């Protein structure tokens, strides 16, 4: 079926490797060939002076499909781990994820336990001077 | 149907008022009785979302067909398919050699075009704060309920409250109408979530994480897709002289599912998705609610019980009594009495129960007093007496009630304050103090005496003005608290 | 039987006790003596581990067979082999540019799938050993018995017992001597967490867990019946790709490398699925109550005695000399007397208490502890009785203090088991045990011939001196007095 | 013997050097050709067009590929290993006294000279100072 | 063509797979053999004619061993292993790492360090300068010394 | 050319004191004005490395040929090869087990020596470069000429002179302007001995000699005619040894690998078989005495001048406008006067001094600074004299202070070379040039129009006030007079 100034022919598994005269004797030796199939490939068969196919005088196009084996290197696209997405997006923003009662007191107690001796030192020093001790404790949590 | 749930809360809406401030969560059922009015059960059924837009599609799998390649001898090859937008195409440099067929061996233009076909398309749908619906249901105790369960289906009703229409009214047959205002509060922000859709399974992922996912995607019409950047699933073979093969990478179903599964699953039904963590700061006006069958008389005939009094652990006794008798309308007596002194026990919850039809199973959920007690539910020697004992002290329950009230008050705060008018502010202040001290007042001042209580408040007021420490003036404030409880 | 080994220690068990504390090193022995009972010899015969589970199986000698490489030059899809199915087959996918000398349609990466069958022989098996199911067998030999054999060791005297931390107590039925009830704790020392026994072709070792896992080879954690051999590639290699075939070769056995690596590691004797430790020590407490004397009812010998070997010093402060008995009075206890230069006959404690001869012409072994300096030790009665004069060099108080040091060491070693604090009575019994162990030499030597009541009064006088008006520090005499008093009921 | 769209012949040591007509003659030049056995090798034989020279192909074959199954049992004994690695593996190795503790405290004092000098100055204002030094070495 | 007390023969593509008699019949079976080129291969061809077959032998003779001279005119980069190399830009840093006090550059660079220290730990710097003025240029000397300390 | 570039700093060379210091950076054109001479444009043109010695030759690409292997029977002694002594031949002694099937009586480990030719391609060429053989060329240029072309530059003003570290002194003969000679101590600032020029296949880089030696490849330090190639193995490996034959292979091209390891390095600018250095300052001293004014005899112009382009400010602080001259008195000097707002015309300062024309229609380029504020630049006389008002942004003393600062920094940069200490008179002249370059702007501005005799009197008054009995700070009046008496006398 020659259309658009180009010669096309529904080649199949049968005609592979055999010269076909069409103004030249022409043949194809591809291995991925098969039946008329949705997986169809379009390319010329260039005329070659004496590749899956070389042609003699008039270059031809083929559109063989492969339903015989109708698929490699299926490398999954690296895509984000959704779990840390929330943490990262939060990491961008500023000072909306820290509410003093909810976070700052937790941090205060976690540190005061984590540094008990400095805590006692600060508490004693503050008592050496009421709520001043609590203010000093909050400040010491802040400095660290 | 509020017997089974956990986290029941009891709120005593002051009489002569119209405000009951509640909060509802999926697993929370509020039972409130306002004296002179029947009981409630208000319980959020399913905060869901629906009718949400379309925002994207991702092409989880790619397919190629009718690929074409045009090779030019050295000294550019273009293809007709290059204009076809449904076709992806590339221009690469390699020229057929002398053995290949061209006059001069070298590197030259190749254009390889093909049909880009998509299926298994991922579906993104952005969802807004608006267009969230919630079916609040109300069940009212004290009916006949000819079924074995004490549920007279005519005593329930359901109403949906979209934030656009914060007010809906339920029609309870003959009880009156219950109308509710409510400012919804979704927990899962609608700003940063988008409802993904795989083949058939649904999800909830960050709109950020949805956008920055790398795949071929079409923003276009639902019917037809443009597939911008459709390269991310297609690789080209080695650019051979004859042709350059093109083929997909591979379907990404498994990869995307593995990347998401550590995220909420949302079971989908009927073009609607549930939304678990949604608080609901309704206030209920129960003014248009009236008792039923308050013109009957007490029951003469007997009762029969089917099961034991099964505690629900909230300081409540629930037990499915029956009734056999000819007096087919009949208010049911219920004299909950304690082992000591024969003084009446305490708060009854299912208030003014009756029996509409001969042989109906009703549910009498009542609160027995601390100590040993006895529930007496019939006249004469036909009664069904019971033995109950409320393990646990009284003032402990009082303190627990105060703390629960503090929690509910601070939760509902933004909504539970009306600053607009002096009258509204006074009403809100009254409701606040009442909710934050109702338990302490009921327990610590029980049987003191109405006039005795008022005079105690007056004595406290005088003492507050007495010559003492300015910081010790809190006794005067205590009087104001004491006086307000005389409104109830 | 414990003359052979050094490090033997004589723990004089206090009269009226049911505890005797000992420690039994893998190369050790203890000879305990009480007043009313014969003399023990206890030695940890041989520890052993067994019932140990399989852990791993490292291949050593690999064998490749039925190598199969399949190719497909570009455009035909990647090559595939059937053999990728079997886990017994290694398979490998590589790309090699098919040259025109091979001559298919195109030029480009020619994928190659290559597969072959894996065979392993001379495998190494690693096996775990647990802290449990470890049993040490304790042997007791009791002196005094008279064997008709040349070696004066009555085979019927000795008994054995195997003790485990799961079954901590065991009793030995010493024929006619009384059951000896021994309870003990076997601190292994060489932790069983970190060590793994390495089963070679014919030898075994005790190698470190981290070393055993850090060894790089193809292993298999599956059953010994058939092995999976994961990580095969570490011991085979692929030939440089050729357009036709990819040849697969292995490195061959690694007997030498493994042997050299493990050589400088503890070598573990293997015997009938039992591997002898050497680290472990036993912290045993010996309940000896159910034991009684024997032969106490006989008369005393009056026939002649003949010597077999001259009294040879044992170096342990004791003298051993097998004496024969030619006579007629068949059952008979041998009299025995240690006499100082002067009239003193309390010369030295006898180790082999109540030796008796159960037949005619027996070879009884005797072992005595002569006093310091001159000594004469009789062996019989009558004119014909043998006599052996001895001279024990060394100072008295010196041996006393060396004994104090030894007691301190043994106490410290037994420290946890040496002290029981469940009940105040038991705690007092233990404290008395420690005091007696740490002061036995000091008492028995530095306080000799003073007299029983005299020693009691000495303790009383020291107590009064401590209670008298003086320095609070000097009250140490009062405390020491109590130890003296406690050492009187001894 | 052809199975599963794959053609195989039990080639042997005799077959080296001579073509075998099978749609196209086919021959092998395997240096390891020999007796078929368990230790055998099987792979492809690419059919190469005449317009070329045999390149790196132990068998050069014409117009139809044909698989080969020559065993390397030549001269009875097994083929050469071609060993190219040294697997060498880590040797196992053979495996509180106051002397080592003195070593520790000395390494502390030489490790923290300024804190040690501070402690020595503080304790003097003697034996208590040495005890403090030992305790400080323990603490850090 | 036997030359130099050794028998050589100009083997070629046609010669492989065929016997050659030279005082024995010899036969080559090497696969990489071709014609004379710039690069060729030479080695002996020992006579493995005794009963058992040749092993690890591309070629073999019968009575007299020979030497072969094929080339690789197939018209061969076994064991490719690129020589990794030091990266350039880091060389000007690494070499300068080892030397001492020639990269000190005291006229400026130490002053840059002084300013970097004054900024990096401003609280100790303020304490130090205040103490120094508490007791002229002594403050600057103390600041420089402290910057040197770290 | 000098107007276009940035930082065209001026140095007001003193008349009679023939020292004028300059610092010609890679991009710092300097226009210096002699009160008695035309002005210069001296601007470093380039500093090139070329024709410099060979150091090393790495063989990036190596090919292999004519491999021959010599075999021996196992146990028959090691074989040898004739080529083994040949430099162009590489050999190795591999012990390969020649088998029983390999055709010898005793099989086992056997000898094998293989040899072949090692020939090179794509040789890298390392070359050290020293202080010498990198020379600079300075181009001078003068103003006042008449360019008989649209581009207002006269070739009679441009002149070159290549100065080499060895040949510090050179002369430029500005035709009929005079002769301008100059010495200069070239100071590269990129130590040549440290770096080595790397000649790739066709490219030229600059790399660190330590990097270049420590590169790991086969090399030769020998003559360029024939390399030696020691350490040649690093590109050649021996395949698996076969008892019969051995193979030898290269390891492929290295151009790409070396490039990618280096391409993170700069690319030299390849011109005329030479590279062009980037940033090496030249500290020169320019003697200007033999420079004569041209056309001081010509009659002053009268004809009409045609501005063809608006005066465009160069930005550096002076204004420049192309100007034609139509007339007939063709050997004439263009007049030029600068008039500000006020009456006085002394507020101006001309750059192109004594500007003259040769022919009719000679496009000359005049340049002038206008006094700060408004001013009117006239360019001729008669009826058609052009008039250009210009307004000068920014203040005067501000420019003066910046001038003092810039002079100070230039003095610091020139510190070493711009200081002589051998002769006291030379030292004094150096001090005078320094004080001008440090205070010329301050003196001209802060005392502009005071008056020569008035300035001298002011300096004397300052000196006498310095003699007053006051503090050390007031004694700086003597220093100020020392500027008045030394600057304001020349």
């Amino acid at each position: 079926r020659t259309v658009g100034d180009l010669t096309w022919l529904n080649v199949s598994t049968t005609d592979v490797g055999k010269w076909i005269r069409v103004k030249g004797e022409c043949f194809v030796t591809a291995t991925d060939v098969g039946t008329w199939c949705s997986d169809s490939v379009g390319y010329e068969c260039p005329q070659i002076a004496p590749l899956d196919c070389y042609c003699r005088n008039t270059s031809t196009y083929v559109t063989y499909g492969r339903c015989k084996n109708g698929s490699r290197s299926k490398r999954a696209i690296t895509i984000a781990p959704h779990g840390e997405a929330g943490l990262r997006v939060g990491s961008t923003k500023h000072w909306t994820s820290r509410a003093t009662p909810q976070r700052y007191l937790m941090r205060v107690e976690k540190w005061v336990l984590r540094h008990p001796l400095p805590a006692l030192v600060l508490v004693v020093l503050g008592w050496m001077m009421h709520g001043q001790r609590a203010m000093y404790i909050v400040l010491m949590l802040l400095v660290a | 149907q509020c017997l089974d749930v956990q986290s029941r809360d009891f709120v005593q809406g002051v009489s002569g008022g119209t405000w009951v401030d509640v909060v509802l969560d999926h697993d929370n059922c509020i039972t409130i009785v306002a004296d002179g009015k029947p009981s409630f059960d208000i319980r959020l059924s399913k905060m869901s979302m629906s009718k949400f837009a379309e925002y994207k599609r991702y092409c989880l799998q790619a397919t190629m067909s009718d690929v074409t390649s045009i090779v030019a001898c050295p000294g550019d090859a273009h293809n007709d398919k290059s204009k076809n937008h449904e076709y992806i195409c590339k221009a690469v440099n390699n020229d057929r050699g002398w053995g290949n067929g061209c006059v001069l061996f070298g590197k030259g233009s190749m254009e390889t075009c093909g049909k880009f076909e998509c299926k298994k398309k991922m579906a993104g749908k952005l969802v807004a704060r608006e267009n969230v619906e919630s079916v609040v249901t109300v069940h009212v105790h004290g009916a006949s309920a000819t079924d074995t369960k004490g549920v007279d289906t005519a005593s329930t009703a359901k109403a949906t409250i979209t934030p656009k229409a914060s007010v809906a009214t339920l029609n309870l047959n003959d009880f009156g109408s219950l109308e509710v205002d409510c400012s919804t509060d979704v927990g899962m922000d609608f700003g940063e979530i988008v409802v993904a859709d795989m083949s058939g399974k649904w999800w909830i992922v960050n709109k950020d994480w949805f956008n920055e996912l790398a795949l071929p995607w079409s923003t276009a019409s639902t019917t037809a897709e443009v597939w911008q950047a459709r390269d991310r699933l297609v690789e080209f073979g080695w650019p051979h002289a004859a042709k350059q093969n093109i083929y997909d990478i591979g379907d990404q179903e498994g990869a995307v599912t593995a990347a998401i599964a550590q995220a909420p699953m949302a079971k989908w039904e009927s073009d609607k998705v549930e939304l678990i963590s949604g608080i609901l700061k309704c206030k209920v006006k129960l003014g248009n609610l009236k008792l039923r069958g308050v013109t009957y008389s007490m029951c003469a005939q007997t009762f029969t019980t089917e099961t034991r009094p099964a505690d629900t652990g909230h300081g409540t006794v629930a037990f499915k009594v029956k009734y056999v008798g000819t007096d087919v309308p009949c208010r049911v007596p219920l004299h909950i009495i304690d082992s000591d002194g024969g003084v009446a026990a305490g708060r009854v919850i299912t208030a003014h129960p009756f029996v509409m039809k001969q042989n109906d199973y009703i549910i009498l959920e009542v609160e027995p007093p601390f100590g040993d007690s006895k529930i007496e539910i019939g006249t004469g020697t036909t009664k069904l007496v019971e033995a109950w004992h409320r393990k646990g002290s009284s003032i402990g329950n009082a303190f627990t009630a105060t703390y629960k009230g503090i929690t509910k008050l601070t939760v509902l705060g933004e909504h539970a304050w009306d600053f607009n008018s002096l009258g509204g502010f006074g009403a809100s202040l009254g409701k606040a103090v009442h909710t934050l001290f109702g338990g302490v007042f009921r327990v610590m001042f029980g049987g003191m005496g109405w006039l005795t209580k008022i005079f105690v408040g007056a004595v406290l007021v005088w003492l507050g003005l007495g010559a003492h420490d300015k910081t010790i003036a809190t006794t005067m404030i205590l009087v104001g608290s004491i006086l307000m409880y005389m409104a109830v």
